[PDB]
């Protein structure tokens, strides 16, 4: 039943890469709902 | 109190260095213990190669053991 | 740390235990050992056991003969000091009602705690030998690495999104 | 309670060693320590390869590169094994003397290379045995000529292999 | 047959270290170490020491 | 291989004991050593003013310290084992060793 978490793996895989590569702005989804942003959104702080 | 207790007050036993169990050292820097000194607020310190009690002042200024 | 049976405080017959775990205990803890150690040394009058004759309390030099309370207080006194590991005694309150020619006298002793030195001769070992490894997953890894790994990544996916 | 192999890395081995600073007379004048510190902390390195040096020594972790030592003092040479399974052969060989190829034994070395549930074996009258493989990790060809080894010295073999049920 | 994953913890946790400046740098309050041991201000600290 | 128990041996626990024993009629010099990372006593055997030992070797029991150098004209025939008289899962530690502290070390001679 390894097949279980290799599943929850694969695609939290990809929502990590989305989120590194999310290009200017990229909103990540979540098993909860809640929105995750890409790192260049994060950047936008010091952006002004 | 386990420090005092058992201690008649005609000796004048300061209670300055004294050691308490279970007590914890302050971890706070030398500018915070300075402050916290003005204040009267006495603190268990973790000294030289140990810990214990720094001073018996009470808040209005005078000794414990005058007292 | 003295071993030997265990006698019971409250009826002097060996401590059986409970009715849930009747059996049979041997003194551990210095304070039990050295209090049966007191009460047979002062229960036992001298001379009055054969093996030693010089076991035992004199009690006939002072019962049954007008005497002195304070000569009494030092052989009580001096009685418990042969025991090598007590550390003082504490108090001392000797009464004598000369109505009813009774003497009662009260004190307590300290004593310390020592360790075991070795556990061989009682019950279990210290030691965690590690247990042999189940099936195939010694030649072909185990799951555990993917469950855990798995758990890792779920958890920070909950950490990133705020709650 | 407690581990009985005692090689391990020497927890907080760094602060150790500054707790013998007399009476903290240094501490807190970031000259001395750092000194102190440079030279301890290259103890730190040369303490953990201690470990790795007999850790690593052992059959179960030895790298393809060492395992041949170990497995060269035994007299099982690599031939053309790779490494996942010469560490297969090696476990299998030396297990073999002290064996006696019964039925019940018989079942014990293969419950080693295919899980709990990857083997099974059906029995003949006349000298007939089968065994059945469900979820092999490793190609079995070159394991083979093993799992004759280890069987009675008039034994019929039939080796038939499936991924499953 | 997966068990490659013996390499992925050694990204998985320094991630793990690297989200955990992230946060603290974006909301911090008026630091954050790097592996280099250079400092790092937070936006809401950063605010502050700028020439003004 | 007959053998017959003929010597026992007590430790005082103190690190660096060393002292002269007697075995087959032989005298031999033993010293001990004890591990503080390993828990173990370190034993070496040598001749009597020698300037080295000639063998050195670390305690466990149940273990046939001398099997692999029963080929020296200097080096005792018989068997040295450790072996405890409590629980058979203890361990041989410092303070432990004796003919009854836990652990008996013994020594014995085959019958010739």
């Amino acid at each position: 039943d390894a097949d279980k978490a290799v599943d929850q793996i694969i695609e939290d895989s990809k929502r990590l890469h989305i989120v590194v590569n999310g290009t200017g702005t990229e909103q990540a989804v979540a098993e909860d709902g809640s929105l995750l942003p890409s790192v260049r959104k994060a950047l936008i702080d010091n952006l002004y | 109190i386990g420090a005092m207790a058992a201690n008649d007050p005609s000796y004048g036993d300061s209670l300055h260095l004294k050691t308490m169990p279970g007590m914890v050292p302050f971890a706070g820097s030398d500018t915070q213990r300075s402050n916290a000194w003005s204040r009267n607020a006495n603190i268990y310190r973790g000294l030289y190669g140990g810990g214990s009690y720094i001073e018996g002042k009470t808040s209005s200024g005078q000794y414990v053991d005058v007292i | 740390q003295f071993k030997d049976l265990l006698l019971d405080p409250l009826t002097g017959d060996l401590d059986f235990g409970t009715p849930g775990d009747r059996g049979m205990r041997l003194a551990l803890t210095n304070q039990l050992s050295l209090r049966q150690r007191l009460y047979l040394r002062f229960a036992i009058w001298a001379g009055d056991w054969y093996f030693d004759e010089t076991f035992g309390f004199p009690y006939r030099t002072f019962v049954g003969k007008k005497t002195v309370k304070a000569v009494l207080d030092g052989r009580i006194k001096s009685e418990v000091r042969q025991e090598p590991d007590v550390l003082q005694i504490t108090d001392f309150q000797s009464t004598m009602d000369v109505v009813s020619r009774s003497y009662k006298c009260f004190f307590t002793v300290v004593t310390a705690e020592g360790e075991e030195i070795s556990l061989a001769f009682v019950g279990e070992d210290e030691y965690q030998y590690p247990t042999p490894p189940e099936s195939n997953v010694q030649l072909c890894g185990d799951e555990g690495v993917i469950i855990n790994f798995k758990n890792k990544l779920y958890y920070l996916i909950n950490f990133r999104l705020p709650k | 309670l407690k581990d009985v192999n005692h090689i391990h890395p020497l927890p907080d081995f760094v602060r150790g060693g500054f707790d013998y600073v007399p009476s903290d007379i240094f501490s807190g004048k970031e000259n001395f320590e750092q000194t102190l510190r440079i030279l301890l902390e290259r103890l730190e390195f040369i303490d953990q390869k201690m470990v790795e040096l007999a850790e690593l020594r052992t059959t179960l972790n030895a790298e393809d590169a060492i395992l041949d030592e170990i497995g060269r003092q035994l007299g099982i040479y690599r031939n053309g094994l790779n490494d996942p399974e010469y560490r297969a052969v090696i476990m299998i060989l030396t297990g073999n003397n002290s064996k006696s190829g019964t039925r019940a034994d018989i079942i014990a070395t293969l419950k080693q290379l295919f899980g709990e549930d990857g083997v099974t074996t059906y029995k003949g009258y006349n000298y007939r045995l089968d065994i059945n493989i469900f979820n092999t990790c490793m190609e079995v060809t070159d394991i083979l000529p093993e799992i004759i080894d280890m069987l009675p010295l008039v034994t019929h073999l039939r080796v038939v292999e499936n991924q499953g049920y | 047959i997966a068990l490659l994953s013996s390499d992925a913890d050694k990204a998985v946790d320094q991630i793990i270290e690297d989200s955990k400046r992230l946060h603290i740098v974006v909301n911090g309050t008026g630091q954050a170490v790097a592996e280099d041991g250079s400092l790092l201000p937070s936006v809401r600290k950063a605010l502050i020491d700028n020439l003004y | 291989r007959t053998v017959v128990r003929t010597f026992d041996f007590e430790l005082s626990g103190y690190p660096d004991e060393t002292f002269r024993v007697v075995l087959d009629s032989v005298t031999y010099e033993l010293r001990f050593m004890w591990n503080e990372r390993d828990e173990s006593w370190f034993m070496s055997l040598g001749d009597i003013g020698a300037q080295r030992p000639t063998i050195t070797s670390k305690l466990t029991c149940y273990s046939d310290i001398l099997a692999p150098y029963r080929y020296l004209d200097n080096v005792p025939d018989g068997n040295l084992y450790l072996w405890p008289l409590g629980d058979i899962r203890t361990r041989a530690g410092r303070f432990n060793i004796g003919p009854l502290k836990g652990i008996q070390m013994t020594y014995s001679s085959l019958i010739e």
